[PDB]
């Protein structure tokens, strides 16, 4: 049932792109587009949307410490800029 | 909050959306012809992006809306003199006295109008005379094990009065 | 173009700008659907035995007799004494009392030794 | 301050201020039309429409009524609900 | 219980800054008004009310008359 719900609430028309990359034209790639993705959704049970929320980011540090290893990794992070400006560049 | 369904949807939001915004722009505008002017653009700024088939932009953009504006609200929001809110908020509530009075008169006062009080027991009766089957029956009859809606059906069944009507009927005449 | 309206135990957090009410995942369907189903249930009852013709008292709701009893009577019991509890009377409680009381010591002290060097202003001061 | 409202009257004015407004025609102008079906228009001006009504008569209508207009005739009947009209 | 209707087209906009904020909206590119409803506030006995200074200029058109007579006086 969770399954059913996450592929009803997921798997919709407007999100989702088909993209193409070889030695096609665009036309047969939208002919078929159309005589097969005419009929998937477009509609959310009664407009339950999903929609992103700008999270925070804390910064701590987790030590898994567990010595019977040969070798120690360690990961240091800051920051995202985020996509569209061009510090992300 | 609201007795049709469990929710407005995501229309009718965007729609009393445009009614407050269009009802600011009165209350920050006087003139009526800057009013007039600065509408046409309030509603040619919807009508950039009305036609998305996307759904989840458009009610990000609708947040972003709102953010614009309860920015740019008024102090003094146009409430006319009949809303709650307003100036009246049942002004004249003096004398919206409900009518299960006017029953405990003395009989000398029954005697000074007669003819009213002939065709208010004639309703009494009326009222009476089909309570307790159509009504009763209507209201137990219908719905579900749990009822789940605030509407209720009409007495479409073959004559008299739909259900529960008394105190929707008798009410104060909103100007006494 | 706005520091997003921080909130307050006084300012109330308008309908709009939530912005909780944008994720609305199926839990929140069910809670609207199940606070109207019980909305409708109360206004059910409610509504059948206000328009009885017959039916001459008040409807004699349980709510606003629950709430009664609960505030007055079901207090008492239940209690513990807690540290809370026990600090918070002997604070809201003494304080109080015991600072007015040292401050009227101190005002009738000043009066007493004042009167009794006798410069004190009573030329004529009768309605005592 | 009463003037007294009736039928044929209320029934003049909210068609006189229909007829005024611009992208419809006197022609296809009915007491029983649509807002929906056949005149065609769409819910944004039909909410324009709503506003025009509340401004003239000087009263707000709620948004639960507001979704469910949709044809002068339930007009004329809200606010014969608003006013209770009889002298 | 009569009002006999004062009627449609006959407003017929025209008033001049409705004429011409739907000149600047249509330069704009819009040109989709509300339309015709003002001119029964832009016409009629309306249609160049008296500017502010004037209600206060008001006085002297009975007023320099009965000035002069009592100067004489």
């Amino acid at each position: 049932a969770d399954l059913t719900e996450y592929l009803s609430r997921h798997y919709k028309a407007p999100r989702m792109v088909l993209a193409a990359a070889g030695g096609l034209e665009h036309r047969q790639l939208l002919d078929l587009a159309q005589k097969h993705f005419s009929g998937l959704s477009g509609t959310y049970d009664e407009d339950a949307v999903p929609t992103l929320t700008p999270c925070r980011f804390t910064g701590s540090e987790i030590r898994h410490r567990e010595d019977g290893l040969p070798l120690a990794h360690v990961a240091i992070a800051v920051e995202g800029p985020g996509w569209a400006n061009p510090d992300n560049v | 909050f609201l007795p049709s369904a469990a929710y407005l949807t995501h229309q009718q939001k965007v729609l009393q959306l445009y009614k407050r915004a269009l009802r600011h722009l009165e209350s920050r505008c006087v003139h009526r012809d800057k009013y007039r002017y600065f509408a046409c653009l309030l509603r040619a700024r919807f009508d950039e992006h009305k036609n998305e088939k996307d759904m989840v932009k458009a009610t990000q953009l609708l947040r972003e809306a709102e953010k614009e504006f309860w920015h740019g609200q008024h102090p003094q929001p146009y409430i006319f003199p009949e809303s709650p809110g307003g100036t009246s908020y049942e002004r004249y509530e003096c004398y919206k006295v409900p009518e299960w009075c006017l029953d405990d008169w003395h009989p000398s006062e029954k005697a000074m109008y007669p003819d009213y009080f002939a065709k208010r027991e004639q309703w009494k009766k009326l009222r009476r005379e089909s309570w307790e089957r159509e009504v009763k029956q209507l209201q137990e009859e219908t719905p579900v094990g749990g009822p789940r809606t605030e509407a209720l059906p009409p007495a479409r069944k073959q004559g008299d009065l739909p259900p529960l009507w008394w105190h929707i009927v008798t009410r104060p005449r909103e100007r006494p | 173009s706005f520091p997003k309206y921080e909130p307050s135990r006084l300012a109330s957090l308008p309908t709009t700008l939530d912005p909780a009410e944008y994720d609305i995942s199926s839990e929140t369907r069910k809670a609207q659907a199940e606070r109207l189903a019980i909305r409708s249930r109360l206004k059910r009852e409610y509504q059948l035995q206000y328009n009885d013709p017959s039916r001459r008292g008040v409807v004699e709701d349980p709510a606003l007799i629950r709430w009664t009893c609960a505030r007055s009577a079901n207090v008492y019991p239940n209690f513990r004494p807690n540290t809370k509890t026990s600090l918070l009377g002997a604070l809201f409680g003494i304080g109080p009392l015991i600072f007015w009381y040292y401050v009227f010591k101190t005002d009738r002290d000043r009066k007493e030794k004042l009167i009794q060097e006798g410069k004190l202003d009573r030329t004529f001061n009768i309605s005592y | 301050d009463a003037p007294p409202l009736t039928l044929e009257g209320i029934k003049d004015r909210v068609l006189y201020v229909l007829k005024l407004y611009d992208k419809i025609d006197p022609e296809k102008l009915s007491v029983n039309s649509h807002f929906m079906k056949d005149l065609g228009l769409d819910s944004l001006d039909q909410v324009e429409i709503i506003m025009a009504m509340e401004d003239e008569f000087g009263f707000e209508i709620p948004d639960i009524d507001a979704e469910k207009l949709m044809c002068p005739q339930e007009i004329v009947d809200y606010i014969a609900d608003k006013k209770d009209v009889y002298e | 219980s009569k009002m006999e209707l004062p009627d449609y087209k006959q407003w017929k906009i025209e008033g001049t800054p409705l004429e011409t904020v739907q000149e600047k909206l249509a330069a704009r590119g819009l040109r989709d008004p509300w339309g015709r409803n003002e001119a029964w506030r832009y016409m009629g006995g309306f249609a160049n009310n008296v500017s502010f200074v004037g209600a206060l200029l008001k006085g002297f058109k009975w007023g320099f008359a009965a000035f002069v007579v009592a100067v004489g006086a």
